[PDB]
């Protein structure tokens, strides 16, 4: 109904070209992590949040694969 | 029919009677019902 | 409950993995559906 | 073949044992709405009654459904 | 020891509390809920959730234990009560009872 | 105990002996029972939370059989 | 192995003895029947 | 087992009002020598 | 393919089975307080409701058999119920586990009324009121029933739960046929598995009580 | 050619089998004409018990075109 | 042609599920003969019940009638 | 010709669906005298009765001498 | 050959009809029982229906009978 | 060959006839017990029926086992 | 050989006149049971009717099985 | 080559007198229930027939279904 449209106007909605900047400083972060080891600072509890979000994006290639073939189950050929 | 594949009986009695007559009724034995009082 | 601002990456994160699904999602459509006539084809 | 023919044959003849127990469920469930009008307060014993013989006129019909599966599938 | 009030406040019966507010913080409200479509719809598009005859009576058992649970559950979820608030009231009296017996003594 | 640790040795330093793994299923047990079946005025959902953990692993050693129904190939 | 005892064999003693006697004398004939049923297979 | 007698009445407040039926039904020319021919004086103490 | 549902479950090479036949009692907490959660309160009560029904008709010997009889409802009862659950493996199913319940409490509850009482067990076969010209006849019903009464409650449950999840996994077949041809045909195709599956519960339950009610009417003639 | 003939055979005679749900229905809805001549305040009560009788018929006559059906089609 | 043969003894041994509803309609309009002798007073809803178990008991007829022309006429 | 003697065996076999309209006019004519000697004074109306009963009865069981004699002569 | 050893076939297998009138000419003077034990002043009446069933169930098994004695000789 | 095969088949298929005589004497003797409970002093007139019932079905089952012995000895 | 295999479908079809022994000693044994909750000083006298009921009902199966049993082994 | 199609054949028609059985076993707790009823202080007396009257009619059941094995898999 109209809840779900009420939260969606924030979240599920493209985003500014002004938090690139600081998006691709968090990817400076991580990989910084990558560099020396800051992987080893994390404790398992938002390890797996991490994980999931990671999955929760990854989602999106999927649903946006079936929309770019018209087609729920597989491939429809 | 798969019921007469009997290689796989032994699997299906020896964990029935480990739980028919050793782990459900342990189970019950812990289910008294006291008489009432006065 | 008011709604909470996701992390930017995340955020476009979405439509930046959505883009490169429906660019995937065209390319092996369009690779399989060509493959796969034949197979019907030859097996009769 | 005439021996996976046959098999159809047998199948198909032994289900007609479940008109039997097609015929015995329409007598107890027509008995407790017959006993359940004269006695209308024994409500709960009459169909514990047509439980059981429910159940014990049904399965005379999957005996029938056995050797229709013992038939058609395992020979 | 006394026991407990209450549980674990579990959403739809299968996903506990623990999880929306372990995962409201940095993907919000709904966060979770976009994930399960995001499995759903990537697990029977890549046949790992394969639709067969089992999707039919999946749901037909699910359709009857949800309405056999928000028609008796109610009517069950008080009569366990009953039951305590009977077997409480049931000792308590005698109990005093068990007074005037040796206090009238 | 882990969801605040951080390191692999943690894998090694559990007690990994036949009554090791099962005081690990006793207290995991009884950390669920008393959660969500062990209290006054508790809700059915600690039921309905194992059966759809049953289902889960029924569907897991089951998908070898649903595999060859596919109704695609890709 | 401790309360193999108390917790698992003292609780079922007064029926694994006296009143369930006669079920084992069934069930050495049920494992009959299931080693004769494998044995012809 | 009726439905009154599961209501608790019993068989003489059935005919009671049974018998009052027909009486309230009965013509004028009967109605009223029936209804003393059968009218109730006994009372509880 | 069809009876994909029946075969002994196996996930890496494991034989998952008797992890399914050894869940039933873990849905059957205990405890001994006074005054529990609403779950043990509404199980001691079933209990307490069962035990008075099957046991109440028995003497002071059948009465020994109060445990059994009761944890044997329970047990039954509990793994028809756990099949209904979507791509279960529900054991009572199979004619091995079946047979194996069937037996020993049936040989076991003839014994007792031929190692003991044997003289009236010997009444049975010959009822009150006989005349004598034809019992050479009724000598063989007596005898060759009671030789396929452990045969008879192994079958009449396996071929009660098989025959019902088979009927219930073909309707539902149909269903998905019938899902890409006309629809408002699928809702009432569905309709029926729905109506079926109502009935799968109850003769869920059904099947438990009647299986543990013969054995407690053959204890009952030999106790 | 007499495997998929042998077929016919077998599925028009299992088929019979809903021959008792003929006679179980008709008992079912005849035991409520007599059960409801003598207790006509349990109508509505009584009603409710014939479709569950009716119901259950239907049930065994399924148990039949389930092997009518197997026999016809997944041989 | 064994084909059509298996055809004919299809629909001959499929139309047998009639005899169920032979003695079905016997049962329902025979039970209200008696239910009728017991409360006349109840013959317009007597009959009302009759037609409803008379045609329910029938249509389980016609099923067959309808299959035996279907492993004859249809294919 | 296999098909004059499969339409031997569909009729022989489609006459069998008037054992129910055998058995379904003893319980029409049999429900009649159980009915008239409880209340004989309405035997003009329950005879009436089992005229209708036993014409619904003997119907569908004339189905299955129509089927017999459509098969065996009539195509 | 063939047809003149099917005629052994649908000729023994329609008088398997002749199964119906024998179980509605047990319920027509199962009938008489149950009715003259109760009004047994009618002993007249009672025993011309259970001529007027007796005849018309047992021509139903004569219908069965008469198509057994069509194909057995008159083919 | 062919033929003293199916005069195997056509007799056996005859004497099911005699499962409609089995369910006759079943409801005659069925009856008496009912009747006889009833109006006891009846006796001795109402086991004067239960014989009849008993040998009137049972004369529908006597011809079946004769048309069996028909196809089996005869021809 | 054709005798070997036709003996079977005989003796295996002219076995089901048991069906007519099983419902005969369940009608027997069923009014049995409405007889004496009618009469119980008379069980007895019901109960050596009873059994007669289900000596000459079962004597019908068996007569049956006894021509099972003969095209079988004795010719 | 066909003496064992004919033991496919001849087995799935002896298991259909089972028919017989459930029905049977319907009257018989189709007449506890009536007669529990109308008596309600006789239930462990009506009970006591209704299991020997359930026995004896399942006993002729298994008669059919022991003859479909020994037909089946001795000879
Ligand atoms: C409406 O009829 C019903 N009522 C029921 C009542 C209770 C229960 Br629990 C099951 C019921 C099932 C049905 C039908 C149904 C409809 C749709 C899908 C599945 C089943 C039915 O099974 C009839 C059953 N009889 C005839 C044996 C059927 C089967 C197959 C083909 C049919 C064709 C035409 C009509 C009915 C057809």
């Amino acid at each position: 109904l109209a809840t779900f449209w009420y939260y969606a106007k924030v979240e599920l909605v493209p985003p500014t070209p002004a938090e690139i900047p600081r998006a691709i400083q968090s990817l400076k972060k991580i990989v910084n992590s990558a560099q020396t080891g800051s992987f080893k600072q994390l404790t398992v509890k938002e390890a797996v949040l991490n994980g999931l979000v990671a999955t929760e994006v990854l989602m999106w290639f999927y649903v946006g694969e079936i929309i770019g073939k018209r087609g729920i189950i597989g491939y429809d050929v | 029919m798969p019921q007469l594949n009997t290689t796989v009986w032994p699997t299906m009695i020896t964990p029935m009677l480990l739980t028919l007559f050793l782990i459900t009724q342990l189970k019950m034995l812990n289910t008294n019902y006291h008489l009432p009082p006065s | 409950v008011p709604p909470v601002q996701v992390s930017p990456l995340i955020k476009l994160g979405r439509y930046s993995a959505l883009f490169l699904g429906v660019a995937y999602g065209a390319t092996r459509y369009n690779y399989l559906k060509p493959r796969a006539e034949e197979e019907r084809r030859i097996a009769a | 073949d005439i021996d996976t023919a046959a098999k159809f044959i047998g199948a198909g003849a032994a289900t007609v044992g479940v008109a039997g127990s097609g015929a015995g469920i329409g007598t107890v469930f027509g008995s407790l709405i017959i006993g359940y009008a004269r006695n209308p307060s024994l409500k709960q014993q009459l169909f514990s009654y047509a439980i059981l013989g429910f159940a014990l006129s049904e399965a005379m019909g999957l005996f029938c459904l056995m050797v229709a599966f013992l038939i058609l599938f395992a020979m | 020891p006394p026991l407990p009030e209450y549980g674990g406040k579990v959403r739809y019966g299968l996903i506990p509390e623990e999880f929306f507010q372990f995962l409201y913080p940095k993907t919000g409200v709904t966060g979770p809920y976009v994930l399960g479509t995001g499995l759903i719809l990537y697990a029977l598009s890549k046949e790992i959730y394969v639709i067969s005859a089992e999707t039919f009576t999946a749901l037909s058992v699910l359709g009857v234990m949800v309405y056999g649970i928000k028609k008796y559950g109610p009517f069950v979820a008080d009569f366990a009560d009953k039951l305590n608030e009977q077997k409480l009231a049931q000792l308590e009296e005698a109990k005093q009872a068990s007074i005037q017996h040796i206090q009238n003594a | 105990e882990v969801k605040l640790g951080e390191l692999p040795s943690w894998i090694l330093m559990r007690d990994f002996s036949p009554s090791g793994i099962f005081g690990a299923f006793q207290r995991g047990y009884y950390r669920y029972y008393n959660k969500y079946i062990n209290v006054k005025k508790g809700s059915i959902s600690g039921i309905t939370m194992v059966l759809a953990c049953y289902v889960l692993f029924s569907y897991s050693f089951s998908y070898k059989h649903l595999k060859h129904e596919r109704l695609r190939k890709y | 192995l401790q309360s193999i005892i108390k917790n698992i064999w003292i609780p079922m003693k007064p029926y694994y003895t006296k009143v369930y006697q006669e079920i084992w004398i069934g069930m050495g004939l049920m494992g009959f029947i299931v080693y004769k049923i494998r044995a012809a297979d | 087992v009726a439905y009154w007698r599961q209501a608790g009445l019993s068989y003489i407040r059935y005919s009671q009002i049974c018998a009052k039926a027909v009486r309230d039904a009965l013509k004028t020319e009967f109605k009223a020598n029936a209804e003393k021919t059968s009218g109730s004086n006994v009372k509880i103490v | 393919n069809l009876f994909a549902s029946f075969i002994a479950p196996t996930i890496l090479g494991l034989p998952a089975a008797v992890l399914i036949i050894l869940f039933p009692p873990l849905l059957i907490p205990t405890s001994k307080y006074l005054i529990n959660n609403r779950l043990i309160t509404t199980q001691q009560w079933l209990i307490k409701l069962t035990s008075k029904q099957m046991m109440t008709m028995h003497n002071t010997k059948g009465r020994t058999w109060s445990l059994m009889l009761v944890s044997l409802i329970i047990f039954i009862a509990t793994t028809n119920l756990l099949g209904l659950l979507p791509h279960s493996f529900t054991p009572t199913t199979q004619l091995s586990m079946n047979l194996a319940m069937a037996i020993p409490l049936w040989a076991g509850t003839v014994i007792m009324g031929f190692r003991s009482k044997i003289k009236n067990a010997l009444a049975h076969f010959l009822p009150q009121g006989t005349p004598t010209p034809l019992i050479p006849m009724l000598v063989i019903i007596e005898t060759i029933s009671l030789l396929i009464q452990p045969m008879a409650l192994a079958v009449r449950l396996t071929a009660n739960i098989t025959a019902g999840h088979l009927l219930m996994h073909l309707i539902g077949s149909a269903t998905l046929a019938m899902s890409t041809i006309n629809l408002p045909s699928t809702l009432i195709i569905f309709t029926i598995l729905i109506l079926l599956t109502i009935l799968e519960i109850a003769v869920a339950l059904i099947q438990a009580y009647v299986f543990t009610l013969l054995v407690s009417l053959y204890l009952h003639d030999n106790t």
